[PDB]
RNA sequence: UUUAGAAGGAUUGCCGUCAGGAAAUUAGGUGCGCUUAGCAGUGUACCGCCGGAGGCGG
């Protein structure tokens, strides 16, 4: 065919990062379509033509790696450091730094268009979704990849969608009250990093993972969501997350 | 101005029987003597060793037709239904159901497997302080409708003008004498005890239930739509469901609730057939209502 | 090609002693359940016969 749809359906991921400087608590997004184009790059050297372009996130459980307090807080909990390269490398304890990690149970929504969607693609995910992560996070069990048509198929639970409007029509000075204030009004919502924003111009310095690319230092970007069911959901094209790119913004939108 | 059925519709049967009971007695003493006949502890029935035949005994009490609506919640309904029905009993006084009724009485259809076998079965029908001339009861088959034997015309007439307002109600009383023979088993009917073939008992003899006496008495439908292939009467139900042969003979357009909706709901003349079949389903009773 | 890539929290323990819940009460008047109906796959699987398991007569 060309165009169509591919569900990843119950996904167990263990131990993925749950720290984006302000927020603990689900991963950001761009580890969620990193896993996606990391799928498709190891399937076109595999020689199987493809390329999603739009992916789908619907969340059914999840746990946080600690404890909730007596007052009703939670407390969060950490692995013990080991060896890290540097300075006092041959001491035998080493130092605690900022972290914290999640579990979760997730069903993936792919849009692949390529020259043939079949049940061999299926296959050819299936024994690419075993050597892979997500959210620096290692998988251990699913249920089935299978091809969905219509909203009837889909499983039961809870969607991700970006609510911008929301924060921009709020009421405060600075952007951080009008979050503030837009989470004390709606209390089903909470807030997302959705990309990054540039500090720097593009060039070429000195240390880099790839010494043969273009460089620019970056700064996380923050926004709002909320969640809907999949039986209240209206059309299959208002749940999914796509990758934009103006001249200093590096942005993920659903739009 | 009728849009649709009420939400609560309901008739009464004008025809009702009551339950059998079986005794035993001899063949040339039969008007002189008679035994009770009991089930014998799985339940069985046998005759004894000095008895020939099995009398069975049950009654029925024929009502008026007009005066056989429980429920109507609209009141024009009503109104139309009390016209057509003085409508058909303009043109036919009932009297081709009720003699199909009374053929159903004389065939002696109401000894289901009790009549293989049997050597001379008679049936006397008494109305009233008159007895009637007997019937032979192998002289007729469960295939054709007798129009033209003098007694079975003298009480359809009967049942007829009952049906259709001159009386107020009719008591027929009716009797059978079938000879199987000496230590022979009876058949009874049965019990959904609901292990074990348990067989009913009325007043501590054996009997049959008063419905399987009825459904021998309804089946007269011979006007389905395809009979020409499959010829023979089949009982007279809604959505036409002959048990033996297990398909529906009456799915669709033929069906009760449509040639009703067809015929009160906007005014559309049946052929006789179908005005045969309704008024015989209104004889019979039931909840004919709707879902509003 | 994912704020990428890495990680042993662990050993030990005496919560205890005492005690009055208690006095009072008005749940009450009404009422249509009700049309229809067939319980069984045959009502059981019996005597023998060959023949070292598999067969055949009535």
């Amino acid at each position: 065919m060309m165009k169509g749809y591919i569900l990843l359906e119950k996904v167990n991921i263990e131990n993925a990062n749950a720290f984006n400087n302000i927020i603990v608590g689900i991963p950001a997004i761009t580890s969620f379509l990193g896993f996606a184009r990391a799928l498709e790059r190891k399937l076109n050297a595999k020689e199987i033509a493809i390329r999603i372009n739009g992916v789908g996130l619907e969340f059914h459980e999840y746990e946080l790696k600690g404890y909730k307090n007596k007052r009703g807080q939670y407390v969060t909990s950490c692995p013990l450091p080991g060896s890290i390269p540097g300075q006092n490398e041959k001491k035998l304890d080493a130092h605690i730094m900022n972290q914290a990690y999640i579990d979760l149970n997730m069903s993936f929504l792919l849009e692949v268009e390529g020259p043939h969607v079949d049940m061999s693609t299926c296959k050819s995910i299936k024994s690419t979704m075993e050597t892979l992560r997500i959210a620096g996070g290692i998988i251990r069990n699913y249920k089935k990849i299978r091809l969905i048509d219509t909203l009837a198929d889909i499983p039961y639970g809870y969607f991700l969608t970006l609510r911008q409007d929301n924060l921009n029509d709020a009421a405060g000075d600075d952007m951080l009250d009008k979050m503030i204030h837009a989470l004390q009004q709606e209390d089903t919502l909470v807030p997302i990093a959705v990309g990054f924003k540039a500090l720097s111009e593009v060039g070429h310095v000195e240390g880099q993972r790839d010494p043969e690319k273009d460089h620019c230092f970056v700064e996380s970007i923050f926004s709002l969501g909320g969640f809907e069911c999949s039986k209240i959901l209206e059309d299959i094209n208002s749940c999914l997350w796509r990758y934009k790119t103006e001249e200093g913004l590096y942005l993920c939108t659903i739009i | 101005t009728l849009k649709s059925r009420p939400e609560n519709l309901s008739f009464a049967r004008c025809l009702n029987t009551t339950e059998a009971k079986f005794w035993q007695t001899d063949f040339l003493k039969r008007h002189t003597f008679k035994l009770p006949l009991l089930i014998t502890d799985s339940q069985s029935c046998t005759l004894s060793t000095e008895c020939d035949t099995l009398r069975i005994d049950f009654g029925i009490k024929v009502l008026p037709v007009k005066e056989s609506m429980y429920s109507c919640s609209d009141y024009n309904y009503r109104t139309a239904i009390y016209q057509k029905i003085d409508e058909y009993i303009a043109e036919d006084g009932f009297l081709t159901l009720a003699k199909r009724y009374v053929n159903n009485i004389a065939n002696a259809r109401f000894l289901w497997r009790n009549r293989k076998g049997a050597e001379i079965i008679e049936t006397i029908v008494t109305i009233e302080d008159k007895e009637y001339p007997s019937f032979n009861s192998k002289s007729f088959n469960l295939d054709t409708f007798v129009e033209d034997n003098a007694t079975i015309n003298e009480i359809a007439q009967q049942i007829a003008d009952t049906f259709a307002g001159k009386r107020e109600y009719l008591n027929i009383y009716v009797t059978c004498f079938v000879k199987i023979g000496c230590a022979m088993e009876v058949y009874p009917s049965q019990e959904m005890t609901f292990k074990g073939k348990k067989l009913f008992k009325f007043e501590g003899s054996a009997g049959m239930h008063s419905q399987k006496i009825n459904n021998a008495l309804r089946t007269i439908d011979t006007w389905y739509p395809d009979y020409t292939t499959y010829e023979f009467p089949i009982p007279v139900e809604n959505y036409g469901a002959a048990r033996s042969i297990g398909i529906p003979f009456r799915p669709d357009t033929k069906s009760f609730y449509k040639l009703i909706d067809r015929m009160i709901l906007k005014n559309e003349d049946l052929p006789i057939e179908d005005k045969h079949y309704v008024m015989a389903i209104l004889i019979r009773g039931g909840m004919f209502s709707k879902k509003q």
